[PDB]
């Protein structure tokens, strides 16, 4: 069974910073791309960032290109999203997800096949 | 960029459709259109991908189609945990990778 | 316009303007065929090594390998303005195989990243 | 690194990451040296006729025909080795190379026209 | 379609579509070995000469060197549609080395400009 | 000096599709680039699309890049323009023309030279 | 895009100048300015190309000039040179190939 | 080090004006050069940058179609030709060294030596 | 793009600071932040570069720092001759080279 567990932070101040650490198990970590998807409590789902399986390529939405860094460690099976300069509008649940990209030799997917539990990130 | 109607409902045993509308750069040019079902208090799960494909473990009651710049999720019958917030998602190229619509509440009367 | 190796005693910043003068003099009984074949083999090994690094077709090739201060702790005002390529070669020859290995690995990673970027529809 | 040909029995998706190990062993009695140089230059010329001049992994504009091989990527890259794949598509290799040449020729003219716009 | 040199008597605009046909035939006891080494050296000298112009790996390579009207005062409707490559090669036997020198210098300037732009943060 | 004859279509609803075509005679079709130019009934001329002599390169105005496709057949001496997602604002007389860009080995043009007789597109 | 005079006029036996202006990316940086005559009910035909040249088959008394960011068409004689909008066009680079702007409904009274 | 500009005002906006700058006290060909705008009632604005060789020129968007910057390394001079000048372009234009280094020198990204102003008016 | 509050004042022997505010894409991303001191009638002589460095030929009472998306200039041994218009300059990138704030008048009582 594939499981993704977010172990990141909670409440931060405006202008602060934090990281979200996502652990994964039940599959080969280095074989799948991963992502973080945002959902405000009163809004629908919003994609924020994705990282490839090897970790060399990262992609972001325009609003976070200068604020968010996504990285992964394939030896520790750990995904890490570091967020800086958060605003009041960024209060949301951030879901760790697996899928959405493949490194050309596997198959075409463009979908998110596994989702985590959802970390709650709030700004005072 | 994706608009879908809210407040979708139906009786047990009846079929429903949930539409999703985009432009030529989101739906018309790509077959990478997927649908997710999120229950309140739970993380969303993948239900439909690649317009007509299903994940393993998902029953054949969920299907779908695409035409023009629109797509539709077809739910044959209604029962049990079908009542939920559904979302459409589409690949929008290299500049914007994924676009999601708003939530559609599907209720089983 | 200094001739072949005329810049050998010039500084590295000045000698880098004569790369085509040295490059064009690398290509031009059994003793002479052995000499010609060895010249061709040395040229091809250098061109293959440039190709592996992603530097094919260029005489000045910029890379993504950071410079390690342990290889040389001199700044640009010393390496390029007050040093010749011979002195630099004498200082760096202990570290050129590490640099070559890093260049090869960096280009392999770059090729995989480019292939994955070109696989996005 | 496994060494020269050490990935020959590995799958294509694993062996494709060791291309430089194979490339560095192609150049390093006179008839043997000249023959090796000619084979290296013929392979590099074929790469230069195509747009794959300085690359070891090169993506082209030739679509793959299902008549050449109808296997999906989950079998070619994850299950099959390069020796088995090379055996499977030998009969079509000379066709594929020809199409690659044609594609580059069209590309060159298109680039020549695109750079011709003021 | 016409084979090696088949387009030699056609106009250069038409003969420009057979560059791969001509290129494939440049590479393929003591006399055989000398002939093979000589063919390799001629091929490598032409490839180096293309490489120092920034044309490595290309059969049609556009440059940024302007055409001097003193080299050939002809319009494109005459050079490309009513003239062959042999007649042109005879016509510009003079000035070929001037063109080659200008191409080498232009590529040196382009390599320096690219190095300065890539080093610009 | 040359003859260009367009074939038009009828009345199409908004959101539909319509194919226009143009036949050439009296000159070598494969030697010249071709273009399509639009003229609303009460406005001036507007360029819409340009295709080179070989058909390999197509250029469009931003407003039609995701809607109009221009195609060329040098063996039939035939042009076609396939328009999708038409709106009432696209009602106009469309002309095919010989001119525009030249393919690098020819004298520079950057002008339209020979014009057809026009074809009407009416959108409800 | 290209500003033209508001349909100037003149008597038969006199000449007119029809201006065509734009910005540096339309006129100032390029010498590829052309003029077309579109008789009502008929297709346009080429009159002037490359600022000063006219094609074979077109009579004289049609010429042009360029200065700064302004190009102009000079028409002399007006010998039944009936109203035909006298459109200008200029090349504006790879992103914006051709623009025409407005028109000049020259009348010869 | 000295930088001496040659220039003056302009009447009838829409015309063009050639400004120049002479350098002394340092090797002109070894440093990048720039022109910086300072309106009498505003702060400093960067306008143009040219490298040491002169092959690379950079401008702000508002003057990309108006200003041409060039340098002569034999006479140790700069030449800035400003086209389509408007009344809003009235400012003191300073000639300055620096702004970039050509990859083989330590980076700067600063302007150390400044001129005395081209004193350019538009009326 | 840079914000520089005006009307800064002080007294001889006391320290003063002048702030400079930018954004995450320029001050945060690059360390190429410099400060200039312009006396009326004089060229804006360079005083600080690379945040913490000074050129040869000036007093060492001028210093500075950078933190977050802001930067500052500090004068310790303020003199009566330091009454001047100070400017903050920063490298913005390759598409936009340099950004400046408004002038900061520093007065000494
Ligand atoms: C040799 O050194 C002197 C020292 O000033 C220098 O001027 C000269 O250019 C050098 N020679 C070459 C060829 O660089
Ligand atoms: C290169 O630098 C790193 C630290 O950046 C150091 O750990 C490593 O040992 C250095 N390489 C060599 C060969 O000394
Ligand atoms: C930089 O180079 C100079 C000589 O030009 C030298 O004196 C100085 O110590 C160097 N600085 C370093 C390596 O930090
Ligand atoms: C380095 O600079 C000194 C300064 O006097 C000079 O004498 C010496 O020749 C220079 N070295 C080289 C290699 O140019
Ligand atoms: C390179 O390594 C050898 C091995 O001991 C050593 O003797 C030599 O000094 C080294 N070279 C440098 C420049 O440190
Ligand atoms: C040989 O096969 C085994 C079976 O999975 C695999 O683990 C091993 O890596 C293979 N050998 C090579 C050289 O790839
Ligand atoms: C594949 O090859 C066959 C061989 O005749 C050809 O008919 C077919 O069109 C080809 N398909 C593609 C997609 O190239
Ligand atoms: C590829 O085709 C084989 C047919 O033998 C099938 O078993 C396999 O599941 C296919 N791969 C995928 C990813 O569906
Ligand atoms: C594909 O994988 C199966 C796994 O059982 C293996 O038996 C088969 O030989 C593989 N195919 C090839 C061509 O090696
Ligand atoms: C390839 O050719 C060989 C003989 O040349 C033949 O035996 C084999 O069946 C052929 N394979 C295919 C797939 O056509
Ligand atoms: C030789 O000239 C004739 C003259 O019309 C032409 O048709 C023919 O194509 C030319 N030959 C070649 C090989 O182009
Ligand atoms: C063309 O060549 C002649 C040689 O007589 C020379 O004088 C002229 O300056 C050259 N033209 C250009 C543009 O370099
Ligand atoms: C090309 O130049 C020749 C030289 O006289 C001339 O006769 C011919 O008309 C020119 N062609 C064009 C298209 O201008
Ligand atoms: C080239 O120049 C020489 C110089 O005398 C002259 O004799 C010869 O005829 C020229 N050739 C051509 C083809 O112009």
């Amino acid at each position: 069974e594939v499981q993704l567990v977010e172990t990141g932070g909670g409440l931060v101040q405006p202008g602060g910073s934090l990281k979200l650490s996502c652990r994964a198990s039940g599959y080969t970590f280095s074989s799948f791309a991963m992502s973080w998807v945002r959902q405000a409590p009163g809004k629908g789902l919003e994609w924020v960032s994705l990282i490839n399986d090897r970790g060399g390529l990262t992609f972001y939405v325009d609003s976070v290109k200068g604020r968010f860094t996504i990285s992964r460690d394939n030896s520790k099976n750990t995904l890490s999203l570091q967020m800086h300069s958060l605003r009041d509008g960024d209060t949301a649940v951030y879901y760790c997800a697996t899928g959405g990209m493949s490194s050309a030799l596997q198959s075409s997917k463009y979908y998110f096949d596994f989702w985590g539990q959802g970390a709650l990130v709030t700004v005072s | 960029a994706l608009t879908q109607p809210p407040s979708v409902s139906g009786s047990p045993g009846q079929s429903v459709t949930i539409s999703c509308t985009g432009t030529s750069s989101d739906i018309g040019s790509y077959n990478y259109v997927s649908w997710y079902q999120q229950h309140p208090g739970k993380a969303p799960k993948l239900m439909i991908y690649d317009v007509t494909q299903r994940p393993s473990g998902v029953s054949d009651r969920f299907s779908g189609s695409k035409s023009g710049n629109t797509a539709s999720l077809t739910i044959s019958g209604l029962q049990a945990d079908d009542e939920a917030d559904y979302y459409c998602s589409a690949y929008a190229g290299r500049q914007t990778f994924y676009i999601f619509g708003g939530g559609t509440r599907l209720t089983v009367l | 316009s200094l001739g072949f190796l005329g810049a050998a005693g010039s500084t590295m910043g000045a000698a880098s303007m004569t790369l085509t003068v040295q490059a064009r003099n690398l290509l031009s009984g059994i003793k002479q065929l052995q000499a010609r074949v060895l010249a061709v083999e040395h040229y091809l090994r250098d061109q293959q090594l440039l190709g592996i690094w992603g530097c094919s077709g260029k005489l000045i090739c910029c890379t993504n390998v950071p410079w390690n201060s342990s290889w040389s702790n001199r700044n640009l005002s010393e390496i390029w303005d007050n040093m010749t390529w011979l002195q630099w070669d004498k200082e760096i020859s202990n570290y050129t195989q590490i640099i070559y290995g890093l260049l090869e690995e960096s280009q392999n990673q770059q090729e995989k990243n480019e292939q994955d970027l070109l696989a996005l529809d």
